[PDB]
């Protein structure tokens, strides 16, 4: 895509607006729908945001590839663990509410 | 002791103001391998500070005619202007400004979408009989800023080889021909010799010879000084323009466009006193008349401020939207440097050194000329344009908004003359193995100078001597008192004192070189002023109040005894300097009265000059 | 009734082998000096230390020569009032995160080259009638250039941007970017899509993260940050 | 007659092999609340992501499920103020980053760029962050 850089910038904002609306959804309609949407949005937003950090601060062909590769492993493991928590445990919404009942 | 790097081009341009840029990429546009040598990054040149605009008979406001603009310029020049150069400049002006707009210059606009033009000092319709003209095209009051940034932008499309922050020391002369220049690279401290079949000198003015001036710090007349060191003459250097409204204190320029938009000058008693000095044009008279009018008011007790030493420029009667649209630049400047809110209080202003009518003599093609036994002789390979040159389109007094036009017309003209006279890739002329070694010896002596008067102390004594002895009004006893003082300062240059012994970015050294340049320019100014026993344009002698032409042009020419060329003063001053002694030599040459085509543009004989 | 002000100024001499950057202090009687910092630099150079090196010319805030870091911020020394509080020393540095040629003079050639890279000149598809007639532009379309064309290329904004600090080799910076926008929205230019397409990479435009140091520091009161945001909106909506 | 790309390469080629120093920057530049609030937006973003990643790692590696570790904490009978203090510390970063994130998305529409509006919206973000975190931690 010749418009790839601007398409990524627009996608970053689209996911941010979506994550913003998941917060009232998580308070209003807690359940599996929101649990897995939060897992997907939390990872994609975090993955892209941590990539901007890498783009800003890491320099040199090899350090850049090492950083982005480790980020990709971190994000893939993060999304998997969140889906695990949603399927095998109480899920994101319930955990928050339990944590706050302490 | 110094490394020398030798270059070879078809042509070399010295200067990156409006005129140098137009010439430099003009030459590359025509296939020439061109070098542009400049001691500043191009957009730092004084052109960037220009405000009011650029004249052209476009007819965007009312029906105009470039010949009406021709007449105004000849009359404004007090018949010291060369009418063939004025013809070329004023006829080419519509195409020159249209070129700039097509380059992208962000001109202000009229309801019809065309270039906005404002009234400006001493410009009329119908050959002087038809009222005020509106032909000064402008980008608000930031015209020079936009012109210089547009030309620099345009220059980036061509193969010109720029040499930025390079300081030209001297021309490379051989058998009366110019084969290039020798320059100092300020960044790494190296000496560079540029060899070229043609050199174009576009080094700006030398307003900094005075204590107070609107000019930038870098306006030190470097190219005027190389010509003088080459043994060539400079022309009409005694005609220094005093702009009416330089801000009081800092000397920053407040544009004549203020009066073009409706601003008026007021003395300590609230009189629009230009109604008495110029009943017709009032605050839009020629600058030499306005500056004299303001100066007369001040020494007669009607000055403003606590010291009674300036006057006021009032704008608050105009709507604030006009002041914001037409004059936003000087609205900010007046606040920053004088604490003035232009919608409520007047600006403190006083006549201030601003522009040099004199300079390197050329013909209308841009070619530098010398004078031998009554004939002009083109200097092979040497050109000049802009404020450094004397075409002469401005004669004894320049009309506002004609300088920026001068820049692009004669910058282009230098490029056109070289292209029709020479071809690219023609042999680059050889130079002597040690050509320019004198320039290096002088720079090294200044680099290690250890006398008793630092450069700053000598620059001041020059600027105060010029300010006291060659101001708006001049007399013989004051001019001669300043000639001996200035020639004494020049002899005292032998005891100069520097401190910076480095060579990379040694502004101590460079400014010492600029002081030498300024001094050569100042001596020629004050010595040519002392000998000119008349009053013409900006040059006002109170011991010679009349204009002395070859006839008495007030009374009918019928049966008049014509004054010989040595008994009148309608003639240019030519100045030379023996650099070692400082001795100034003066000669004269006739004013060119013919146009380029008398059937297309009638020659204007001298007449009485009033506004 | 002298008022002695203290200035502390960065010094480095490239002609002295082994020379290390230091901070030299000068004392200036404000009663015998102009109101602006540049007047103090010039008075210091004329009378106290002729080796102090810096760029200057117009002394009225229009040419851009004298940009530097004064009292912590990037400004023009000639439009910056001297702080008359004699209980505080004014610290003067070169433009930040730049190679120092000497004393207060930075190397701007990368900043100039980045400006060249965006082709800052009017471009039309048909330039065969260049120089024949003035192009038309309504007062309204010309107003859109206000706030943009006045830039004096002083480099105060770009050298105040942390993104230009870390990625100045590939991030164009707010001065150059705002000039790109000044040509994108000139109604007379025909290469708008081409100028947007130039910025389709992770660095040229998209290293800007809306820190807004650039707008705070601009001595001409311009807003390069808003210009960048207007570019980004154009990048996201133009169709090829 | 050098191209811009060529000029860039010559700049880097000659400066990195030079003896020229680099002008100071972080140690000398004057701070501002917009700059501090931009640094804090990145710190809170990075901290939230690292927290999200540590949570998901704990879910894949801890030998006990979430309700166990909640019952453990409840049986320590910690003080109300320390529970409040822990709840404030967890929600403050999310609160700051959320409100300042809305500020960023307002900027991305091109609104609020007047420098005086940047300062207003920042102070508004600060008081909304503090009001939301005290309200939520008290829950
Ligand atoms: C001072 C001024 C003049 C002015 C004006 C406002 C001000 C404050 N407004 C004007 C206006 O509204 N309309 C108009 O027609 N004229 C106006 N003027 C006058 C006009 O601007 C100037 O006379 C004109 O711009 C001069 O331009 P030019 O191209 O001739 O020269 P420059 O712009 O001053 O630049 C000089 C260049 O020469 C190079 N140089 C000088 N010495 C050296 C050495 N030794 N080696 C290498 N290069 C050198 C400089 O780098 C500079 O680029
Ligand atoms: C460093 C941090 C690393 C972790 C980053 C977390 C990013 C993901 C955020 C997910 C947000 C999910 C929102 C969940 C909504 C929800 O279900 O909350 C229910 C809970 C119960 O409230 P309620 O029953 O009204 O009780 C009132 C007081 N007795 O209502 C609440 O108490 C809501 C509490 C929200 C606090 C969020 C703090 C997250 C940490
Ligand atoms: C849970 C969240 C996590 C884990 C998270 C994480 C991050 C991270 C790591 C960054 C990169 C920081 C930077 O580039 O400076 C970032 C940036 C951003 N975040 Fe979040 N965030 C969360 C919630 C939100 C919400 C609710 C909004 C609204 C939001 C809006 C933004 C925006 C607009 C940016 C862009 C920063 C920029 O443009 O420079 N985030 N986030
Ligand atoms: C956990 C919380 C995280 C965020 C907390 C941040 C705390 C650090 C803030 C440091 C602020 O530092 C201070 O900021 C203020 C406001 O912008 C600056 O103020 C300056 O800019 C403003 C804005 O144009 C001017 O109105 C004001 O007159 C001027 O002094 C000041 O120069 C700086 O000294
Ligand atoms: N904002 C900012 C900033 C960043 O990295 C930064 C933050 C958020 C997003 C992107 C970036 Cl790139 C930095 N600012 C400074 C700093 C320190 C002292 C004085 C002046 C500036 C060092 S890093
Ligand atoms: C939010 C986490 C930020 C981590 C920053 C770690 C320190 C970065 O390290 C620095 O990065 C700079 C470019 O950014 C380089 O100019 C420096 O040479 C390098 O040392
Ligand atoms: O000198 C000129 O040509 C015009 C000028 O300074 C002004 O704008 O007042
Ligand atoms: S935007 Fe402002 S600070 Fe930046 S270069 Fe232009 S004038 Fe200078
Ligand atoms: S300071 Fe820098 S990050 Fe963007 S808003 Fe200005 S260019
Ligand atoms: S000297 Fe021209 S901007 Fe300061
Ligand atoms: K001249």
């Amino acid at each position: 895509s010749s418009k790839a850089a601007s398409l990524h910038w627009t996608s970053e904002r689209a996911v941010s607006a979506l994550l913003l609306g998941l917060l009232p959804a998580a308070y209003l309609y807690p359940g599996p729908a929101v649990d897995y949407s939060l897992a997907a949005a939390l990872t994609l937003h975090g993955h892209w945001g941590l990539g901007q950090v890498i783009t800003d601060y890491v320099h040199g062909d090899t350090p850049i590839k090492v950083a982005n590769t480790g980020l990709y492993v971190l994000s893939a493991i993060t999304f998997t663990g969140l889906c695990y928590f949603n399927y095998y445990d109480v899920g994101i919404c319930k955990a928050v509410a339990m944590l706050w009942s302490i | 002791q110094y490394p020398v790097v030798d270059h070879e081009f078809d042509a070399v341009v010295v200067g990156a103001g409006g005129a140098g840029l137009r010439a430099a990429f003009g030459l590359s546009e025509a296939g020439f391998n061109t070098a542009c040598v400049t001691k500043l990054f191009p957009t730092r040149s004084h052109t960037v500070a220009a405000q009011g605009g650029i004249n052209a008979a476009l007819g965007n406001m009312e029906d105009d005619n470039w010949r009406w603009h021709f007449y105004d310029t000849v009359k404004g020049s007090d018949w010291l202007g060369d009418q063939d150069a004025i013809h070329y400049m004023t006829e080419q002006a519509p195409a020159a400004v249209i070129e700039l707009e097509n380059y992208g210059m962000p001109f202000s606009r009229t309801e019809e979408g065309k270039i906005y033009q404002r009234a400006f000092g001493g410009q009329s319709l119908q050959f002087g009989k038809g009222g005020q003209a509106h032909r000064c095209c402008c980008v608000a009051d930031r015209t020079g800023h936009s012109l210089l940034h547009t030309l620099y932008g345009r220059s980036l499309r061509y193969d010109t080889s720029y040499f930025v922050e390079y300081f030209a020391l001297d021309l490379l002369m051989e058998n009366g021909e110019c084969r290039g220049v020798i320059a100092l690279c300020i960044e790494d401290g190296t000496i560079h010799r540029f060899r070229a079949k043609n050199t174009v000198i576009a080094t700006g003015g030398y307003g900094r010879t005075y204590f107070s001036c609107t000019s930038a710090h870098t306006s030190t007349g470097d190219g005027t000084a190389m010509v003088t060191r080459a043994g060539l003459p400079c022309q009409d250097l005694e005609f220094v323009q005093f702009h009416p409204t330089g801000i009081y204190g800092a000397g920053c320029l407040i544009t004549e466009g203020c009066r073009g938009e409706g601003g008026i000058l007021i003395n300590s008693q609230g009189e629009r006193f230009m109604e008495r000095y110029a009943p017709v044009a009032k605050d839009l008279a020629s600058r030499d008349v306005v500056s004299r009018s303001m100066t007369i008011e001040i020494r007669e007790g009607r000055g403003c401020g606590p010291e009674k030493d300036h006057v006021y420029l009032q704008l608050h009667h105009l709507p604030p939207q006009q002041l914001a649209t037409r004059l936003p630049g000087i609205s900010e400047t007046a606040m920053i440097f004088a604490g003035v809110d232009v919608t409520k209080e007047p600006i403190p202003v006083l006549p201030t050194v601003h522009y040099n009518m004199g300079g390197i003599p050329t013909n209308y093609k841009g070619q530098v000329i010398t004078h031998v036994n009554g004939e002009d002789k083109v200097v092979p390979g040497l050109y000049a344009c802009g404020e450094a040159a004397s075409a002469s389109v401005h004669g004894a007094n320049r009309l506002g908004a004609n300088s920026l036009l001068d820049l692009v017309v004669f910058g282009r003209a230098c490029a056109l003359t070289i292209a029709e006279t020479c071809k690219p890739g023609e042999p680059v002329p050889s130079i002597k193995p040690n050509a320019g070694e004198e320039s290096v010896a002088n720079l090294d002596k200044l680099r290690f100078a250890d006398g008793t008067i630092r450069t700053s102390e000598a620059r001041l004594n020059m600027q105060k001597t010029m300010q006291s002895h060659a101001a708006v009004f001049r007399t013989g006893s004051i001019l001669q008192e300043g000639c001996e003082k200035l020639s004494q300062i020049y002899r005292d240059l032998a005891h100069l004192k520097t401190f910076d012994r480095g060579i990379v970015w040694n502004t101590d050294l460079v400014e010492t070189l600029e002081l030498q340049n300024l001094m050569l320019c100042a001596l020629q100014t004050i010595y040519g002023a002392e000998a000119r026993k008349e009053s013409r344009g900006a040059h006002a002698r109170e011991d010679y109040k009349l204009r002395i032409d070859e006839f008495d042009y007030s009374k009918p020419l019928q049966g008049q005894q014509k004054r010989p060329f040595e008994e009148h003063w309608r003639k240019h001053t030519l100045s030379y300097v023996d650099v070692k002694s400082g001795k100034v030599t003066l000669k004269y040459r006739p004013v060119i009265d013919r146009t380029l085509n008398e059937e297309d543009c009638s020659s204007v004989p001298p007449a009485i000059r009033s506004y | 009734t002298s008022r002695i002000k203290k200035f502390s100024i960065y010094r480095w001499d490239p002609d002295k082998p082994g020379d290390k950057p230091r901070m030299q202090t000068y004392e200036v009687d404000l009663n015998k000096c102009g109101p602006m910092v540049l007047d103090a630099l010039i008075k210091i150079k004329n009378e106290l230390d002729s080796t102090l090196t810096f760029r200057r010319s117009c002394r009225e805030g229009i040419c851009g020569s004298c940009a530097m870091n004064i009292a912590g911020g990037n400004t023009l020394a000639c439009t910056k009032k001297i702080d008359p509080d004699l209980s505080k020393t004014t610290k003067i540095y070169p433009l930040p995160h730049m190679y120092v040629v000497k004393d207060l003079v930075p190397d701007l050639s990368n900043f100039y080259a980045q400006y060249k890279s965006i082709e800052p000149y009017l471009k039309k598809k048909d330039e065969s009638k260049q120089g024949k007639e003035q192009y038309l532009q309504s007062i309204e379309d010309r107003q859109k250039l206000d706030g943009l064309y006045e830039c004096i290329l002083c480099a105060c904004c770009s050298t105040s941007c942390p993104s230009y600090w870390w990625n100045g080799d590939k991030y164009l910076g707010p001065a150059v970017l705002m000039q790109a926008y000044r040509w994108m929205i000139d109604s007379r230019d025909d290469y708008t899509e081409e100028r947007l397409a130039q910025l389709q990479d992770p660095f040229s435009l998209y290293r800007c993260h809306t820190i807004m140091n650039c707008t705070r520091t601009c001595p001409k009161g311009l807003n390069p940050g808003k210009a960048i945001a207007e570019i980004k909106k154009m990048m996201a909506t133009y169709k090829e | 007659a050098t191209t811009a790309k060529e000029e860039m390469a010559r700049f880097w080629e000659k400066n990195t092999k030079s003896s020229r120093p680099l002008s100071p920057h972080i140690s000398i530049y004057k701070w501002s609340l917009p700059m501090a609030m931009s640094i804090t937006h990145r710190g809170t973003g990075v901290a939230l992501s690292l927290g999200v990643s540590l949570f998901s790692l704990a879910a894949l590696l801890l030998p006990e499920q979430f309700p166990h570790y909640v019952a453990v904490v409840k049986s320590l009978s910690l003080s109300p103020a320390l529970i409040y203090s822990a709840k404030f510390a967890l929600v403050f970063p999310l609160s700051y980053h959320t409100w300042n994130g809305i500020r960023h998305l307002v900027w991305d529409m091109g609104k609020g760029f007047k420098l005086s509006q940047v300062e207003q919206s920042g102070v508004v973000v600060l008081i909304l962050t503090l009001l939301s975190s005290a309200a939520i931690a008290a829950m």
